[PDB]
């Protein structure tokens, strides 16, 4: 589907892995990266784009361990779903102004 | 020589 | 029916003979004429 | 009195080594503005085609335009359709039947193929008259075609300094850098 | 097969790096990563942890 | 330049160190670990500036 | 032959040619002004109606379908 | 047969190839240097005689 | 004023109503002179331009 | 440990010029990579609408068939994305098309000189009549329930001015569209803003105090809008950020060179955001969040 994972790179535990996500790009990954690197818990994330042609967007999160790596990226997703309510909330009510 | 004769943009929301 | 003239511009027709022949001109070249045909396009 | 021949556009450029995927002399075009129709050059091309080239001159052929009493090929009318000629407006695919002749010598119609590379459009059929006062059934017809040369990458453009390249790639509006007042260069050099 | 073999392993650019003409290197970036590695190699130049890491994942990509 | 372990501490990278010269970082690296890791440091360092640049252009002007 | 659409930017201009050649010639003006009083702010559509040569009245009046 | 269109260096020293093709090139860092870019329009025309295992 | 002026109005006019007098742009005519010139000369002479005395 | 409370407390928006046409909001406390986002959202990813598919019946006029397709695609609608459903785009033709799926254009326009006409007269409107064709010439025949739907919703084109094609006495148009949903990337003529660009706050650093006439030329510099005086003790100092362009025109003179840094914040996003008439500013930034907020819901619920 949408989002698959790397066997190829990922780690036994699972505490690292590979993500590849399509019909993405610089749009999803920028902010999806930062929201990642938000969480304390984990040591290395970071988004990979393999060529600008092919709408492909591939991200690795590298956890300190105790976490497992896809567990950091729903933890991402659902920070990113609340960061992108709260503009929302706040912008509605600068508009009943 | 006579040189060249000289001749006799706002932000965003202004 | 078809036909514009290109010397006078008149619509006319042909009888598989004297093609050259605008009856109004005699001009011995004829031009085709765009009719009522569907084409698709993209817009694009 | 050159402006009444104008060629070329203005293009709001950037001097800047952004996207990587021009370092010696390829260029870059922003993709928006070629939707935008930023350079919309078409291709003219007429060619002459006729029977009388093997004709003598007190031989009538045996073969002239049109086609019918046949059994010829039925969906040759999607665009081989009239009396005479083509329509006008058509898309000329590979191989398209550009005109058909009815044959006596092989008491049958035969046509001609389109033979070429890209497909077409059909803009001018004119009928070219004999100078000599051969009236007989006009067998000699010039028809122009229509190309579309939409600015694919690779295609050259230039300035006017020598500065030749080609169009790298068409790169994404979005991708593209942009500046404070939002305009989003169009053409980008190294 | 062998002609595969032959350009995978014989006349494949890889084992080409240098020329017989003096064994001189020929293949290397060339212009915009020169003046890219200038700039990014010179002491003016710190990236905190966010740009270090996304600067070297996005030029390894281990999973390849 | 000086490496050291495979860890660079000072000088720059430039056109002599990479890209098509003698005795340079990548032909020493070629020397060592055959031609195969020295295409693959190439390939890398390309990707590298690439993203590099894109964060941060290069760009030249009049006042140049 | 009025771009339809800016090249660069996308602010809508083809409605504004006639409008340009009127605040041109019917008042006294320059470009300038008339571009300002027009609404462009940005050179990116500034173009495309400063610069545009109307190659639709020396292209069209060779028509074909009337008589000369 | 002949000094310089002869036979020899037109049909024995050079042929022309089947399964080959020609282009123009566009650069593009974002591919491994031992890597080449592949349109799909060739990748439907070249084939490979390649036997079931 | 100005250094150089884009002439949108004459531009305009001239491309709507072509003159019925001299063209505008009266150099292109003396840059297509010579052949123009040559031609002439072939028959518009003092004597039945060069063809006659030739 | 940053949190979305956090963020929630920090964040703050301060709306400068909403109007009708075009946007100037401010976004305070936020990341460049969450800006971005929404710009690039909103430059491509907004859903809009606009003409494709153009089928013609006949065409004579000077402009070819492909330019004038895509001239007419290249026009601003005004029907709300929020009316219309996307296509499969796998079907057959008749069934690619429903009744809320697609809207229909006609044109059929044809030009012939009037006899009466003033002598020694130039203007094409009174030597022919139809002799320029405008946007508003084209209509909208409805099918099935959109002649409810849209009785309040007139499909017209959002600036019916532009000029499409220009004709001759003789000359005729005809020519049918079909409008479906864009999705901006596919296609710029689905982009539902004219720009929505952003600029970070401009940052002035004043060092030496600025006193005298030497104050009063380093206002010079600076847009009249930017730099105030204060008439306490005659100091030059910064009066409206928002006001100035980045233009380092200080930089040239060399006394201001070492009294003035010019900076610039990174939490300060002056966004500025035109729009065709499809939509409103406003109404389009709420879709872009929620596009945001959609692709976060379906990349989290799709599994792997
Ligand atoms: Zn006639
Ligand atoms: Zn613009």
């Amino acid at each position: 589907e949408k989002i698959k994972l790397l066997t190829q790179a990922t780690s036994e535990d699972g505490t690292s892995a590979s993500f590849q996500i399509v019909e993405e790009d610089h749009t999803l990954g920028n902010a999806l990266r930062y929201v990642i690197m938000k969480n304390p818990d984990v040591e290395f994330c970071g988004y990979s784009i393999p060529h600008p042609s092919e709408n492909l967007l591939n991200i690795r999160i590298q956890t300190y361990g105790e976490t497992t790596a896809v567990d950091a990226l729903q933890k991402g997703l659902k920070d990113l779903m609340d960061l992108c309510d709260v503009v929302e909330s706040k912008f509605t009510e600068k508009i009943k102004s | 020589r006579k040189d060249v004769p000289k001749v006799e943009h706002f932000a965003t929301g202004y | 029916l078809k036909y514009i003239c290109a010397e006078c511009s008149s619509k006319l027709s042909l009888s598989r003979t004297d093609a050259v022949r605008c009856k109004d001109c005699g001009h011995r070249i004829l031009l085709k004429a765009r009719t009522k045909r569907l084409v698709q396009f993209e817009a694009r | 009195g050159m402006d009444n021949f104008p060629n070329g556009f203005n293009a709001v450029v950037a001097v800047i080594s952004y996207t990587g995927y021009d370092m010696d002399d390829a260029m870059i075009i922003n993709k928006s503005a070629d939707e935008r129709g930023f350079g919309y050059g078409t291709m003219y091309k007429t060619e002459k085609v006729d029977l009388a080239l093997n004709r003598n001159r007190g031989d009538p052929i045996t073969q002239h335009f049109g086609f019918g009493n046949d059994e010829w090929p039925k969906e040759w009318l999607e665009k081989l359709d009239e009396d005479g000629l083509p329509y006008i407006g058509t898309y000329v695919e590979e191989g398209d039947p550009i005109c058909a002749y009815f044959d006596d010598t092989l008491n049958k119609t035969k046509i001609k193929t389109y033979h070429s590379s890209e497909p077409a459009y059909i803009e001018e059929v004119n009928l070219i008259g004999d100078e000599s006062n051969k009236f007989q059934e006009l067998q000699t017809v010039s028809i122009k075609y229509r190309i579309r040369r939409t600015p694919q990458i690779g295609d050259k453009f230039s300035s006017r300094h020598g500065q030749k390249g080609v169009c790298s790639r068409k790169w994404p509006t979005i991708d593209m850098p942009f500046s404070e007042t939002g305009i989003q260069p169009d053409i980008i050099i190294n | 097969e062998n002609a595969r073999a032959e350009a995978l392993n014989l006349a494949n650019t890889d084992s080409q790096y240098l020329t017989p003409t003096s064994g001189s290197p020929v293949r290397g970036l060339i212009q915009d990563h020169i003046s890219a590695g200038v700039w990014l190699t010179s002491k003016d130049s710190f990236f905190t942890r966010e740009q270090y890491q996304q600067y070297i994942y996005g030029c390894i990509r281990p999973e390849d | 330049v000086l490496f050291k372990d495979g860890a660079l501490l000072c000088g720059i990278l430039d056109k002599s160190q990479y890209g098509a010269s003698k005795y340079g970082i990548v032909h020493s690296l070629h020397e060592v670990y055959g031609p195969e890791v020295a295409a693959k440091v190439l390939s890398v360092l390309g990707r590298l500036f690439t993203n590099y640049i894109t964060a941060t252009a290069f760009t030249c002007g009049m006042d140049d | 032959i009025v771009p339809v659409r800016c090249f660069s930017c996308g602010k809508v201009v083809g409605d504004k040619w006639e409008s340009y050649l009127n605040l041109l010639q019917e008042d006294e003006l320059d470009e300038g002004t008339a571009l300002s009083r027009l609404g462009l702010k940005r050179y990116c559509c500034r173009r495309m109606i400063l610069t545009h040569v109307d190659l639709i009245e020396k292209f069209l009046r060779y028509n074909p379908l009337e008589k000369r | 047969l002949e000094k310089k269109e002869g036979l020899f260096r037109k049909h024995m020293m050079g042929k022309r190839v089947n399964y080959a093709a020609r282009s123009v090139i566009s650069p593009d860092p974002n591919i491994e240097t031992n890597e080449i870019g592949v349109p799909p329009v060739f990748a439907v025309k070249l084939t490979y005689p390649e036997p079931v295992t | 004023a100005r250094t150089a002026d884009f002439r949108t109005l004459e531009r305009e006019s001239r491309f709507i109503n072509p003159p019925k007098d001299k063209s505008a742009f009266p150099l292109l005519q003396e840059a297509v002179q010579p052949h123009i010139g040559s031609f002439n000369a072939l028959t518009e002479g003092p004597d039945g331009g060069l063809l006659n005395l030739g | 440990e940053w949190n979305v409370e956090k963020f929630k407390k920090d964040f703050e928006v301060n709306i400068s010029s909403l109007d009708a046409r075009e946007a100037n909001f401010d976004l305070i406390n936020i990341d460049t990579s969450i800006a971005n986002a929404f710009r690039r959202i909103m430059i491509s990813e907004v859903p809009s609408v606009a003409a494709e598919y153009v089928y013609f019946f006949n065409n004579t006029s000077v402009i070819q068939d492909e330019v004038l397709a895509h001239r007419i695609g290249l026009v601003p609608l005004k029907v709300d994305p929020d009316m219309l459903t996307w296509v499969d785009s796998n079907l057959p033709d008749d069934e690619k098309f429903t009744d809320e799926n697609t809207i229909v254009l006609s044109l059929n326009v044809k030009c012939t000189r009037n006899p009466d006409a003033p002598k020694g007269s130039t203007d094409p409107k009174e030597l022919y009549n139809n002799a320029h064709v405008y946007a508003r010439d084209l209509k909208f025949e409805p099918q099935g329930r959109q002649s409810t739907t849209f009785a309040d919703c007139p499909v017209v084109p959002a600036d019916p001015d532009i000029l499409l094609a220009k004709l001759r006495p003789g000359q005729e148009i005809s020519l049918k569209a079909h409008c479906i949903l864009g999705i901006g990337g596919d296609h710029a003529k689905f982009s539902p803003v004219s720009t929505a660009s952003y600029r970070l706050l401009p940052q002035i650093n004043i060092l030496q105090p600025i006193k005298g006439e030497s104050a009063r030329r380093f206002q010079k510099c600076f847009p009249p809008g930017v730099i105030g005086i204060d008439e306490g003790s005659d100091e030059a100092y910064v009066k409206d950020a928002r006001k100035d362009t980045v233009s380092r025109e200080v930089l040239r003179y060399e006394e201001f060179a070492d009294k003035v840094k010019l900076g610039r914040v990174r939490n300060h996003f002056i966004f500025n955001v035109e729009s065709a008439g499809a939509m409103t500013p406003e109404e389009i930034f709420f879709k872009s969040v929620r596009i945001l907020k959609n692709k976060a819901e379906y990349l989290k619920n799709c599994p792997i």
